[PDB]
């Protein structure tokens, strides 16, 4: 795109489809989780249905 | 598994990990050198030359 503008032959070169958004990445701690005694199975399955 | 004495065991301590064949069975080479190949079977009704 930032080269199609620098071009005479083409005009209105847009991208179809939306662009990147901010995403909230979770990051559960496989260690502390088992420390407390919570299984990963339950932690995922719970963040799922919730 | 995390042994009670404030410690943990990871898959590294039980196995070896790495990228390898999905099926180590069938293999091939060509004129001696290590090689691979995809043999293509023609679709019933199609034209070989084409």
């Amino acid at each position: 795109l930032m080269l199609a503008a620098q071009n005479p032959a083409l005009q209105r070169v847009r991208p179809n489809g939306m662009s990147d958004e901010p995403q909230y990445k979770l990051e559960i701690d496989d260690e502390k989780a088992s420390a407390l005694g919570v299984s990963l199975a339950d932690i995922n399955s719970t963040v799922s249905i919730a | 598994k995390v042994n009670p004495d404030g410690s943990q065991v990871r898959l590294k301590d039980v196995a070896d990990v790495g990228l390898g064949g999905q099926d180590y069975s069938i293999n091939a080479q060509f004129n001696g050198s290590p090689a691979s190949g995809i043999a293509i079977k023609l679709a019933t009704g199609a034209n070989a030359l084409d």
